[PDB]
């Protein structure tokens, strides 16, 4: 028997149901969303990366020209200074001035931690959707069961055979273009491999950042060749993917308004509180009565032993009841300040029942049925 | 190579008035997410005439190829550096503040040192600090190198690395409310949201015995605190 | 200085245009878009190809049961047929009756051409879109520069320097799913990597044709032994790539409406006529000359001496004229008759100066304006 | 290098009573559109016992493992095929559709012959199904069979094999309208669209002297005229 219902993401309340089927006493259904994994197809775009800075020696033609040769390094940065230093070796290198000409040239290189401590850009193509769903049937209740979004994967455990179609909301800071460092998420902006970002990721840029030959833009800017000194000097603008990195301020991974943690590498949001499940749960009819409702439950009284204030399972209770026939017979309770998660009670003339239930209430006042009749259990959350 | 002896190498400045020296550095790994550094350079440590070893090093001290016990000839980086593990060609050293990589030879008349510059930083994988890994604290993954001599070569990797542990989190629940009672001994980033469909979008970093309420919406919170593993509760009694 | 003007994606065909500007003698400008390239960003979903079904010799046990054994070819499929052979002949002599047991396996599996005699299965999300912009300013109709039409980065390629704003696909005859015949592409939906289907394309599925990694149904269905032979025979109904193969009517590649000739590997439509593209170009001073307050153009007259309709730029035709001073005038009819190829005139009195232009119109009327003089023509196509 | 040879071996179909044949075959493609074939044969040609020759082959003819020059082993459909590679293990021949191959010996008075049926998929995956390659006109899609040796099978290849024609329509430009007075001796898969921004998806099949009118956008037209790939006009009216 198929029954089609919608769990909500809380763990607060699992969602209890009823399946009802003609001729029988309902079958107990709970949802608990266990994990929530959203999961997309990632399409790379670049690697930014620490790089490591490499300073050779410039060359410098005394008394002639110097055209710079592009070395290709991520980011190669030359520029050509005449006049590079004063006159003789009395205010030092070089008789020339004029005609003396140095190409002050520096680079940035890979690291080969480019690929251990480097942030991706991802294009983002559709994704799966996965929801850990959970139905429970009498006192068993694992059947918790991650589903594909894409209709490729479906639960086929017998008692609970789930389908998850897209769930409604799922939580993906896995936008069009997105920016994953480590754990740490952030909706950041580029193109394919066009223009270079400076103050920004996109520091680097090129598939792969772990190797030379790359095209970056961290705004190195040569100053005039230093006299007395053979060196390389640079202004620049701040180096942009480590200021892109110390731009966690709210990073979507720790600002999570569902608890996911944020995983890195086709990208996925673990353990949310996401949206609700669409799950279509083939209902075994097992669960149901033998082939009529024909239970009658009679001379009841409900205790409450222990609940706590508005949990996840934290009621225990007892129905104690006389039961006659055989069937298996809904232990639920419909109201809303409690929902038990025993929505089954084996009946075969059950007189005790000890039900689990869930509360969402500093007071646990819930009208219970059984399989025919139902009674209002007391107690204190 | 690693049996390869050191050789003179581009870099005229020394802090002395000789400044013919090797070192120049092939290349340089040090964009951990540990503390430690791993330097490809002439001027060798764990290379002696017998090859590789643990505890010698090898040198061009500007002109004379020999090698020593590691005495008055120091690694540097901004800072004073205590070797780890030499391999060879490779020279593994704790080197707190990394950045500038400075291999020196503090010898008398002819006092070289050669210093480098690159960008080598220690930072993050998550949200807590490593640029000097201890041994107190919780492990956390970083990029590493090993550690013992393979004669293969040192290259990047990933390990675990030490960092600082705080005291007990005073947790108090309440009805969709939690007050967290936190008592840093030392800076932990203090990221929470909700693991309900409300949210706790709070990062701060906190020193201190301190109260932080939060919102339950009756799905807990998740908070993760000094980025050690988070603490999280799914309840409506949070 | 910065003339901006939309040109129609016309393969081939220019869109003629005049740049006026005050103070100096306006440009020739005529912008023909030579190529649009519609590139999207192909997941390949599988690879399905012809298939050779393989019938081998069957496995019968005399007196004794056969079991079959799973092999990885595609739509490998057997069926274990007991009491197959009675005592003596039947198609194989067996002492036993009901014992005798054939396993009767086929397969289907790729052949040898099925990596490059293959259709291919591409999702498709959005692109690149390359264009080839051939841009006349002056005379000189050879300042063209190859441009991104999606936003990457603007063309300092060419002497016109065209930035042509953000436009990831400009056409994509390709949808979410689209089926590639193997150069072709129809527009099909089918589900995802899996395995084949005997009644959509991809009867064979994966993502890579191997006879291994192929998951396919092709409906191979066995049928009970032949009698007088040891045999597997097998009915099945057309694979349902079989089916999409013998659909080969009006391919989009031969049948697009702009003249998309789609070309695959990542898939693209070459040479698109769609839409018009925006293009800011960068027409310098140098082909103007300072003020129109000198290089005015006075008495002009209009003689075409040949034009033919229906043609690219089958009008020819001439201009006598007085000028004051030279200059670089367009010679430009913005007339929807005629529309003139070398909208530029060398002001400089001759009383002939020769433009071309193309027609669409039996007789070649159109209003023909230099910078400041403008004119009626006449003729004859 | 091959690393088999031919055999005496069971024919799938030969004459009733010499069904004890030598000279078989083991696998042919012939999915391609190409007048050539790629046979995988146990009656090899590109063997002797030297191995890879371009005019020599190897059978077991009822005798043993031993060659000759081409004479007394002869591809067939069912009617003569000349070779073209040979290849060890594979040989090239013409045997235009690769369904049958026919391995038999051509002496004296009987005509002996073994053929061999094969698993071939040969289908459309062009823009039309075509005839077979012959010496005239423009080729169409094929997935031909490489036409020399590496020495072990020959690869597959997509390319574009021969195909006959006939004169080329007519094409008459005008006010936004193209007639294509046409001449097909053959039949030709006629396919067209405007190339401005007009669809028309018009196939047909044509053959004899006809007139077919479309409509241009003014801004050209292809029409595909069979047994060529697609054609294209255009102009500024068309």
């Amino acid at each position: 028997y198929e029954h089609t219902a919608v769990m909500p993401n809380k763990v607060g309340i699992p969602y209890k149901a009823l399946v009802e089927r003609p001729g029988y006493a309902p079958v107990h259904l709970q949802i608990q969303l266990v994990n929530t994994r959203i999961i997309p197809s990632t399409n790379l775009e670049y690697i930014t990366c620490k790089y490591k800075t490499k300073v050779p020696s410039p060359v410098v033609k005394c008394c002639g020209a110097t055209q710079c040769t592009s070395k290709p390094h991520p980011d190669y940065q030359c520029q050509v200074f005449t006049g590079v230093y004063p006159f003789m070796w009395g205010g030092a290198y070089c008789f020339c001035d004029t005609e003396n000409t140095q190409m002050s040239e520096a680079y940035v290189e890979r690291s080969e931690e480019c690929s251990i401590d480097h942030a991706k850009a991802y294009k983002v193509h559709t994704g799966t959707v996965q929801a850990m769903v959970n139905i429970t049937y009498g006192s068993v209740s694992w059947r918790s069961a991650d589903v594909y979004v894409n209709g490729e994967t479906p639960a086929k455990i017998g008692d609970a055979k789930l389908i998850i179609g897209p769930l409604s909301s799922a939580w993906s800071p896995f936008d069009n273009k997105v920016v994953v460092y480590g754990h740490e998420v952030y909706n950041y902006d580029f193109p394919e491999y066009g223009t270079g970002k400076a103050g920004s990721f996109g520091d680097l840029q090129s598939r792969t950042s772990t190797s030379n030959d790359l095209y970056a833009n961290t705004n190195l800017k040569l100053q005039r060749p230093q006299a007395g000194i053979v060196h390389t000097p640079f202004t620049q603008a701040p180096s942009g993917f480590e200021r892109w990195k110390r731009d966690k301020g709210a990073p979507l991974n720790d600002v999570a308004p569902f608890g996911c943690s944020i995983a890195l590498e086709p990208l996925r949001a673990e353990n949310c509180a996401v949206g609700s499940i669409p799950i279509s749960i083939d209902i075994p009819d097992a669960a149901f009565t033998r082939i009529s409702e024909t239970p009658t439950v009679s001379d009841l009284e409900c205790k409450i032993t222990e609940c706590t204030y508005a949990s996840d399972f934290g009621g225990i209770a007892t129905v104690a009841y006389k039961s006659s026939k055989a069937g298996n017979c809904p232990i639920h309770s419909p109201s809303g300040v409690a929902v038990i998660k025993e929505n089954d009670v084996t009946l075969a003339e059950s007189g005790s029942f000890t039900f689990h239930f869930s509360t969402a209430n500093i007071h646990p006042a819930f009208k219970l049925q059984v399989c025919t009749s139902a009674v209002t259990c007391k107690g204190d959350c | 190579y690693k049996l390869a002896r050191p050789y003179i190498a581009d870099c005229p400045n020394c802090g002395h008035s000789r400044c013919d020296s090797p070192i120049a550095i092939e290349e340089v790994r040090g964009d951990a997410h540990a503390g430690v550094i791993r330097i490809q350079t002439s001027a060798m440590f764990g290379l002696k005439t017998d090859g590789v070893d643990l505890a010698y090093m090898s040198f061009m001290n500007g002109k004379t190829q020999k090698s020593i016990k590691i005495d008055n000839l120091h690694v540097r980086t901004s800072a004073p550096c205590s070797l780890v593990s030499h391999h060879g060609y490779y020279i593994l050293a704790q080197c707190p503040p990394g950045d500038t990589v400075t291999v020196g030879f503090h010898d008398g008349p002819n006092r070289h040192t050669c210093t480098v510059a690159h960008k080598v930083e220690f930072r993050p994988v998550g949200r807590e600090k490593y640029r000097h890994p201890p041994e107190h604290g919780v492990e956390l993954p970083c990029n590493r190198y090993t550690h013992k001599r393979a004669d293969v070569p040192f290259v990047p990797v990933k390990a675990k690395c030490i960092a600082t542990l705080a005291p007990e989190p005073l947790v108090e629940h309440k009805h969709r409310t939690l007050i967290l009672h936190l008592h840093p001994d030392h800076p932990t980033l203090l990221t929470t949201r909700s693991l309900g469909s409300d949210a706790n979008p709070t990062r701060q970093w906190i020193e201190r015995p301190t109260t932080v309420n939060f919102t339950v919406t009756g799905e807990g919170l998740e908070y993760t605190w000094g980025n050690h593993p988070p603490k999280r509760v799914w309840a409506q009694e949070s």
